[PDB]
Parts: C-alpha cells; structure tokens; sequence
C-alpha cells in the first residue's frame, strides 16, 4: 500500500518527525502489518505498508479499508498541509500495450486534446480496464511585481 | 559420501526470465536539478540510437511505469533515479548487449551509479544483495555504515557497493535580530511577506480555460531571483518605499542537510546494495562473509543493529511453513501406505529406498554446477512419492 | 566445481590537484559543487594518497558555493582531492587513475562519437506509406505565418507543399531573412495554396495525396 | 482575461501591466518526464477489463487503432510498445510444441 | 448497541453502515467539531500496565522518556496496541491590559491577525538556484514563548514589545480531565496489548 | 462578552512533535469569582469605563 502526503514547503526533518512520524505512529496499531517503509523528502511524506505473507487473499480490500479508517480520524489533527492516500490497493497490475504519439511544433496542450479524443474513440472498443496518460503538462501563471 | 557432498551445493530461489526486453536504471550521486538527469539521459540516447537488437527503446525522467507484476518501481525519486527501456531482437545477451552497455557506462562519467537488469521471474526482490544498518543518530549510522561496508568490501567477487542518502545538501541558513526591523520601520509581518515574495509568491485563485483548471501565482519581481550569486549584498526594498543593503541580515551562511532518510520503523536507516562479479549466487556469498561482519556487528553499541537485504529473508519467509507442514503429511501417506500393507517390517523395509534416491539428484547437478532450485525442493517430494509407489 | 573471480577493478574517480587561489579569501580552495561530503558534525573531502588510496580530510568551509564551493583551511598544496564522491568506502579506498584530463569520452561524445552509424530522426529518413493525414487545411488567401508551420531543414525542405485540391508540390523556395523564430513574414513568392501542414511537414513525403475529412468535436 | 483588471479611485485604478508583468503561461519545472528513441512524447497505458478473454482485445484494439490512424491528424506519430499479444503467442506456441 | 441476535464477522460492515449514514449528514451540523470516536472497541484486552512515577521534573521529559520506552518496546515479538494515560498538554494564556490596548486606540484583535499572518508563512522552502538542490531556512516563525514575546508592529501602530502591551503567561498544563494516579501519587501509566 | 470568558483563539504552535495551541484573553483581574464580577466597571473600545 502507497500512502503519499504533501507539504507546501518545510525544514524536512521537521517535516518528517511531524507527519511522517506522527502517521506512521498511528498507523502501527494496525494488526496484520510487518513493513513500514519510510520515504522523506524535502515537502513530500512517502509511507509503504507491506503485510506479512501468510494471510489469505481475498480479504485484502478489508484491510485496506481498516488503514482508511485509522487514518481518517486521525487526519483531524495535521497541520494545513494537504494529505490524501494515494491507492488503497495498487490498480497498476495488468497493462497491454502502450502507444506513444510523438509531434513537434504543435501544442502540448492540443497534444493531450487529441489524447482525449482518442480515449473518447476508444472507450468504444469491447472490454476496457483502465486507461491512464503519462507525463502530462500543467501549464502556471506567475505574476512577478515591480 | 552424499549427504557429505551436500554442503558446498549452491541455491537459488529463482532464475531470471528470459524476455528479449531489458531495462536499466541510473542514480546520480547528489540530488540536482531534472534537467541534469535528462542531459544524462539525453546523452546515452545519442550513444546508444542505431545498432542490431535495438528498437523500442524508450526513457524514463523520474518514474517508471509497470508493465507486470513482476519488478517494483521506484515512485519519485528524480533527482536520483532514472529509466531506461530496451527491446532485443532475439536475446539481450545474443551480442551481450549488457556488457557492452557495462562498458559504455564505464567509459562515461564517474560517480554516476548504474545497473543493467533482466527482467526477473518470481516476487520482486529489488537488488539482489543488500544490507540495512539502524541507528537512532544520524552520523552514528552513517559513520557505522561507512565503517561495516569497509569490511564487507573483503571479497573481490563483488563489482561495487553503492550506501544509501550518505550525501548532504548544501543548505542556507539565515535569521534577523528584528530590532533593525523596526529601528528602520519593518515589522515581522512584511519581513515575512518579503520572504515569501523572494521564494514563492503567495497564491491566488485558479482559472478554468477549458476542462483543465490552472492555478496562477503571484510573486516579486525575478530581476532579484534565480541565482545565489546575484543574492549576494542585496539592496532589499520596504514597504515605506525606501530600500537597504541586506547588511541588517546575519549569521546567513551554509549547512549541511541530507534531504533524503529512510526512518523504516521508526527508526533511521540505510541501506547498502551491492553488484556481483563472477558466478556465484547471493546466498552462498552470504553465509561465506556471514562470520566476520556478525563479529563487526557485536563490536558495536547494542541500540544499533544490522540486518540482511538480500533475497535469504524472503527465501526463509516462503519456506516457513513448509517445514512446518510437511511431516504431517509424511505421516498421512506412511499410514496410507500402512493400510495396504500389514507388518512394519515391510514399512520400514520400503521406506528405506525413499531416502537413498538423493543419490541421483546431486550425482546429475554437481558436474553442471546447477544451483538449487527451488522448483527442485519441491518436486523431490513428488520423486519420493514415486519411488515408495 | 571452484571458478575464479575477475581481478579487482579501482573505482573510477576524476580528481584534481590542489591549487591555493585568490578567487573572491586568501589561499582560497575552490572545486566544483559536487565535490563536498559531511563527516562527524562538520564538511569534509576526500584526499588522494601517491600510492593508489583514499583518506578523509575535514574541512571548515566559510565562502559561498555558486556552483563552485570556497574552503579555506586544511589543505595540502598540490594534493589531488576528489571532485566526484558519493559513493566510496570511508576508511579507504583504491583510486582509479584521474590524471586525464578528462579519463571519460564525454568531453568529445557530445558533439561525435565515432562508433557506428548516426540514429534517426524525422527530417532525414523516408517515413513509411500511411493512410492520407487530414491535413492541417489553414489555406486562406492572401503575408505571415508561424514559425512552427514551416519545417525548413537546410533549405531542402521549403514548405512547398500547395494547399489545394490535392496537396501536390510546388516551387516556392522563398526564403526571407527576418527569422525570429516566431513568425516567418515574405513579401514576394506567395500565394493562396502557400501555407503548408503545421507539425506533419518533415513527417511527410512530397506530393502525398492527403483527405479533406478532419477530425472535430 | 485579467490583464485589463482596474482598481477603485483612491487606489490609482489601473491596469496590470502598468503595475506588474503577467507573464505567459508555461510548463513548470518537470516532474517527471516520459521520452521515445531519445524523443519526447506521450504514451498511453492501457489495462484489459479483469476477466477479458486475452489474445481478442488486443485484435479489437489495433484494428480501432487502424481506425484511429485513419483519423490521426497531421504531426501524429504512433508507436505501440509491449504488444504482449505477440508475447503470450509464441510462448503459447513453444509450449505446445 | 445492536441486537444480540446477528453473527459475529459482519459487525464491520454495520460499523462502516454507520460511519456511511453520518458521513453525508456531517454536512449540516454547524461550525462545531465532529469525529467518530470508535467504530469498534479496540480496547479489548491489555497485558500488563505500567506506572512511572517521578517528582521533581518535566512532565514533558517524563512523556518523552515514555515515548523512547513505547519505541524501544516495538523491539518485542509481538505487539498489539500501545496507549499511554493521564498526557498533558500544555497551553499559553495571552492576557491583555484591556485599558492601555483601548489606550493605544488599536485592539487585540488586529494583533491576532498579524500573528496569523506571521505564523502563516513557512520559514524555509527549495530555491534549486543552481544546478545542485539548494534551499533556504530562516529563523522567523513562533516556536516558544520568547519567539513571540518580541514581536513588533507597525510605525502607525506603535510597534511595541507583547511584554510592552499584554501578559504573556508562561505555558502551563490546563485544568485536568483525566487523571491517572498510583498508591496515590501522581504518575503515567502505559497500556500494552498482545 | 468573549474576552471575558473565553478569549478568542490563535494559531498553534510546533515546539516539539506536539502542537501546542495558544489562546488570547483579557486581563484576569476582573474575572476568576462571581464576587468580584458584581459592579463591574467594564471598559469599553473608546477608551471610556
Ligand atoms: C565439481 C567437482 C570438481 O571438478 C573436478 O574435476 C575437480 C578436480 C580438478 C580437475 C582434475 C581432474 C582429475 C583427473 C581424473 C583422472 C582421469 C579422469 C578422466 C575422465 C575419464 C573419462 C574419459 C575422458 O567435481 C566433482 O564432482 C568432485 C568434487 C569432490 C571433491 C570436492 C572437494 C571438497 C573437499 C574434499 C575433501 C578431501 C578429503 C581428503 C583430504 C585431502
Ligand atoms: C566445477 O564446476 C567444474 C568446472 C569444470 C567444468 C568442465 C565441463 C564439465 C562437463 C563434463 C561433460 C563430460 C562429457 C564427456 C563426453 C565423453
């Protein structure tokens, strides 16, 4: 399990001994759980939960929701840094192929309109698991003052 | 003789696959920014753009996608991991296209950590040789992980060990006495203000041009910006119109800061990953320099401790209750066999050829030099049922 | 049964000499960014013994690092102290020889190499026949027109390609001077069908029979 | 849309560039960043329904892909990756002989 | 409490069944905090507890001492929950000389925004001003008592010292709400479970 | 009528892996017993009481 949690910006020790510590603290608690790797950077909190081996499948997403409660509650006392838990469950098991569509001189921004439109087409086919786009752009505005 | 033979019998859990794709990563030294990743990145693409066996080869600038169950993947690591896909026309190693890669890389730059991998067949297991070392202070686990991979280092069989978040990053720190402030008529709140107009200006509301929203932001104005040079003796303005030297600024100067820890646990970590030369496989390295770094490790304080990260601990984790399952159903199939028969003498008088079979299945993997495999463990169980049959 | 193991290889390393400067500091050390490594409770590098080894020297850095750190003290003048670290052994370490000026060829791959032949790109090689592209159909009579639309490659790839009835090829090599990268303006060699496909241009083969149904939503 | 933004009359209403520079919108800083043949461009993952009947989907998805490229507009380069289709073929292929 | 009359093994999804029915409704109760407290009682069994009792030093200290203890623990085999008792948090009182305030013309609530404000602004953040990562670190924001005691305003305001305006009261625990205690003396117990 | 029984809150504060929450109030020699707060000369923003 992928747990991602972001900062606008703090000293990363700070950071870390004040959500990383704090979540993973809480979260050992849980029953069932054997590895609780740790990631820190600069801004972002980074947790990876590993069960033990030797339970049965199938009762999976239980446990996953057990993690969603343990931390719901808890969320309520985190600073105003945003937090959101990225997957329950890890979705990027099966993938055929993949297509690139390369292009220069043209909008990166009409490059993802086509993308779309070609999901659009696509969702017509017989049977779709997921689709998901990589590398997209997000264009700012910065607004400098004199 | 052949129970004896069976010590130096090498294992492994699993063999590689042997899809025609390959893939190899890159880490470099100190956290910079992306742009040099993809000059790297950039560079071995020109090197490496028309030869045989190589076609659909595509990058990876700070994450990898996944294309099975099989590998892991390292999520955000940009400023220090890389990707890069190949597809072979018949065999990665047909031409040995890795070492020749091995080689391309040797002759490129220094302190540019890289490894060729082929997809790997079983449970991801990461780099096969690791090692984790704990320690609740950060240059005691440092100086301790500096000081055990110095011994490890002992056999040659090995290419290279590479430590890991052993480097600092050059950090700025800076502070104001504030009496200054409002000797010159500043107050905290527009030191702030202006601290944040030299970093990230503040934020404002998004914009819906189309299905996409965009958040503008605000910020001073970049001809004071971009470059710590230029940040040097800066003319600050006030709010009051009026403007002076940073001179009123103090103890501004450089630290040290690793941007990157591990607290698995809890606890700071660090994990040292090594290559392999030769043959030989994991295990059998392992239980060879088992004595000298367990003497290592007692010579140290007790809050600290080492562990192994290798594939024995998940080698043991599957086997677990194997051993603890298997001779229950010994026992169910020895009564099953009693039920044909009538007299323990012939039990024991059968049973006795279940056990001499073992001759065979060394006698034909001694002189290949064919590691244990794991596969093997398992049917040897099915060979014993056929003898007793 | 007992194989051998290859010999032992030094780890690869470009390090350079001391060399005290007044660069704005007197004996001044300078060395570039990456070259710097936290020991105990204080910064450090890494100095290189005559006899093929590596120890640790502390150091006390004062000056700014743009780009390049400033040290003063704990030097050993004309002593070869590493400028790539990161990954060796602390106690010791067997040096690679660093004494080229640059022992890697990258000081010479970026502009050529020498092994082989030269990748692809679109632009220098025939793409494959594909069905007709909707072309780009921004025709409208007449000039300006954006950069990105003309692909001209060595003046052997003026757009010349006509925006007409059946995307055929013409003889327009006009070729005016003001580029400024944003818009290519000509006042002579224009015409109604002068306008050309905006990304598709080198991706596209001379006389190409395109189709008139586009693609919108 | 907020270039020509005005103020009120003791706040010298005026426009935004007389008071500061709205500069263009463009990409951040990169984060992370996917490239084909040393050429940058933009793949797409696509994953089988569970329980879809494999070697079939794949057939359907490249004949639509045909389709598509019948309608892919001018500066479109496709590139399919990892046809596994092809892969599970031959294994299957191998196997039973 | 539910009938005891169902089957053990559903009572979670009765347990999110409800989490679900007040979820959706949470969006009409006023401003006030709301929180599910437990969804089930994982308070069920508890090995042995353990008192640690002190006199003549920070209560503080004596629950870092606690936290170290629970960190050191996790080296055990096997562990379940791990809960402390009778925590104190200390607050920081800000009392203010109501008549020289009105004096000075301003209020304490504008004092509150600029600390808003001040406190609103993370002292550090990644600049990357050259090719290595670089960031910058400042010592600025509120962290203690005398962090805040000197705080200026502005010239209009008449930027004067806290001390100058209003009593800052040391921090101090609140009254009590739970209170733990053996053989009648104060101390912190520690609940463990298998 | 606030900062008199409960003065207004404040942001918090990160002194340790704890959050301390600091709380705004009026003078306290004029709250603390019922007694006291009989016949209160109770001030007021314009400076008058
Ligand atoms: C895997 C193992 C090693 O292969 C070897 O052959 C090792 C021997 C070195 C090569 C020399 C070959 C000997 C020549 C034999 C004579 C002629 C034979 C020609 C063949 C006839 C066919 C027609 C061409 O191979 C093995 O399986 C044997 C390994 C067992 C020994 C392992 C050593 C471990 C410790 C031994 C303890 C010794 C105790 C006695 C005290 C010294
Ligand atoms: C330890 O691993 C031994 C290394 C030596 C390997 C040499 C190759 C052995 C192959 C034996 C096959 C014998 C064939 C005889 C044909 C008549």
């Amino acid at each position: 399990m992928v747990i991602q949690t972001r900062w606008p910006g703090a000293t990363v020790d700070d950071t870390l001994e004040q959500v990383t510590d704090r979540i993973e603290k809480k979260l050992e608690e849980l029953d069932s759980l054997d590895y609780v790797k740790s990631y820190t950077r600069p801004g972002e909190s980074t947790v990876f939960v590993y069960l033990k081996d030797t339970t049965k499948a199938g009762d999976i997403p239980d446990i996953w929701y057990q993690v969603r409660k343990k931390i719901s509650d808890i969320q309520g006392e985190f600073p105003q840094g945003i937090q959101g838990p990225g997957f329950n469950d890890e979705f990027g098991d099966v993938f055929g192929s993949v297509y690139a569509f390369t292009a220069d001189g043209l909008d990166f921004r009409q490059l993802r309109d086509y993308v779309e439109k070609v999901r659009l087409d696509i969702r017509s086919v017989k049977d779709l698991g997921k689709v998901q786009m990589i590398g997209a752009q997000n264009e700012v505005i910065y607004l400098n003052f004199s | 003789v052949s129970l004896f033979l069976m010590k130096f019998v090498q294992h492994q859990f699993f063999p590689s696959s042997d899809r025609p794709e390959l893939l190899v990563d890159l880490n470099l030294p100190q956290n910079s920014s992306i742009h040099e990743t993809r000059a790297v990145m950039d560079r071995l693409e020109a090197t490496l753009k028309d030869d045989e066996d190589i076609d659909h080869w595509s990058a990876y600038v700070g994450e990898g996608a996944i294309r099975f169950y099989l590998p892991l993947d390292q999520q955000l690591q940009n400023n220090f991991y890389g990707q890069l896909v190949i597809v072979t026309k018949d065999l990665e190693a047909r031409e040995r296209v890795a070492a020749r890669l091995r080689d391309r890389l040797r002759k490129d730059y220094v302190g540019i950590s890289t490894y060729v991998q082929p997809l790997e067949m079983g449970p991801p297991v990461g780099r096969p040789i690791q090692y984790r070392v704990s320690g609740p202070q950060i240059d005691k686990v440092r100086e301790y992980a500096m000081g055990l991979a110095g011994v490890l280092d002992g056999n040659p069989n090995i290419g290279d060990i590479v430590y890991d978040w052993n480097e600092p990053g050059k950090m700025l720190k800076i502070d104001i006495a504030q009496d200054k402030a409002r000797q010159l008529g500043l107050s905290s709140e527009d030191v702030a203000q202006i601290m944040n107009s030299v970093v990230t200006g503040s934020a404002v509301t998004q914009v819906r041009d189309d299905i996409y929203l965009v958040n503008v932001i605000g910020r001073a104005e970049d001809s004071e910006r971009g470059s710590l040079e230029t940040l040097e003796s800066l003319q600050i303005v006030t709010p009051s119109g009026t403007s002076i030297p940073l001179k009123a600024f103090a103890k501004v100067s450089y630290e040290l800061e690793q941007p990157l820890v591990w607290r698995r646990d809890r606890k700071p970590t660090i994990t040292v990953k090594a290559s392999l030369r030769g043959e030989i496989q994991p295990t059998d390295l392992v239980a060879r320099l088992a004595p000298e770094v367990k003497r290592f490790a007692d010579g140290l304080p007790a809050n600290y401790r080492i562990e192994v990260g290798g594939t024995v601990e998940e080698s043991g984790k599957a086997e677990g209750p194997i051993a603890k399952v298997v001779p229950l159903m010994l026992f169910l199939m020895a009564t099953f066999l009693m039920i044909q028969l009538q007299s323990v003498q012939k039990l024991f008088l059968v049973a006795s050829v279940a056990p001499l079979g073992l001759i065979g299945v060394v006698a034909a993997l001694l002189p290949t030099g064919t590691p244990m495999g794991f596969v093997a463990i398992l049917g040897i169980l099915a060979l014993i049922g056929i003898i007793i049959r | 049964c007992g194989a051998e193991p290859p010999a032992e290889e030094h780890v690869r390393v470009l390090a350079q000499t001391v060399k005290m400067a007044e660069f704005a500091a007197e004996h001044s050390v300078v060395l570039p960014w990456s070259a710097l490594s936290k020991v105990g409770e204080q910064p450090a590098v890494w100095l290189l013994d005559q006899q093929g080894k590596a120890r640790l020297q502390p150091v006390r850095v004062a000056r700014y690092a743009s780009e390049k750190v400033v040290i003063d003290g704990g030097l050993e003048a004309g002593q070869t102290v590493v400028t790539v670290g990161g990954q060796l052994l602390h106690p010791g370490q067997v040096v690679e020889v660093a004494q080229p000026p640059q022992p890697t060829q990258s000081t010479a791959s970026r502009d050529a190499v020498g092994g082989g032949q030269p990748g692809n790109s679109r632009g220098g090689d025939e793409p494959p026949p594909a069905p007709p592209r909707p072309v780009l159909t921004v025709t409208v009579k007449t000039s300006v027109l954006p950069a990105s639309v003309l692909l001209e490659r060595d003046g052997k790839t003026q757009v010349w390609v006509v925006d007409g009835k059946q995307s055929s090829v013409a003889l327009r090599e006009v070729q005016v001077l003001s580029r400024d990268e944003r818009q290519v303006v000509i006042g002579q060699g224009l015409a109604d069908g002068d306008r050309v496909v905006r990304a598709g241009v080198n991706s596209l083969k001379p006389g190409q029979k395109i189709k008139l149904d586009e693609d919108a939503r | 849309d907020l270039q020509a933004v005005n103020l009120r009359v003791n706040d010298r209403f005026y426009r935004l560039s007389d008071l500061a520079s709205i500069s263009r919108d463009f990409v951040d800083p990169p984060t992370s960043l996917f490239r084909y043949k040393g050429e940058p461009a933009i793949g797409l993952a696509v994953a089988m329904k569970e329980g879809g009947n494999i070697l079939e989907f794949g057939e359907a998805l490249n004949a639509r892909m045909q389709e598509i490229t019948g309608e892919l507009p001018v500066g479109v380069g496709v590139h399919q990756v990892s046809n596994q289709a092809q892969v599970v073929k031959k294994a299957v292929g191998g196997f039973t002989r | 409490y539910l009938k005891d009359t169902t089957k053990a093994g559903d009572i979670p999804d009765i347990w999110y069944q409800v989490r679900k029915k007040i979820s959706d409704i949470q969006g009409e109760f006023p401003q006030g905090i709301q929180g599910p407290g437990f969804n089930d009682e994982f308070g069920d069994v508890f090995g042995s507890v353990y008192a640690f009792t002190a006199d003549g030093l920070d209560f503080r200290q004596l629950r870092d001492y606690v936290e170290k203890v629970r960190l050191d623990i996790r080296s055990v085999k096997d562990l379940g929950k791990v809960q402390m008792i009778g925590a104190q948090n200390e607050v920081i009182y800000l009392n203010f000389s109501t008549r020289k305030l009105a004096a000075l013309g301003l209020d304490q609530r504008q004092v509150v925004q600029s600390l808003q404000a001040q406190n609103a602004v993370t002292p550090s953040g990644v600049v990357e001003a050259g090719p290595e990562r670089i960031s910058v670190r400042t010592s600025g924001n509120f962290r203690s008592e005398k962090d805040l005691q000197a705080v200026n305003l502005r010239v209009n305001d008449r930027f004067y010292r806290l001390s100058d305006l209003a009593s800052i009261s040391r921090d101090f625990v609140d009254p009590p709400t739970s209170l733990f205690r053996y053989k009648g003396e104060p101390a912190i117990g520690l609940a463990v479970a298998m």
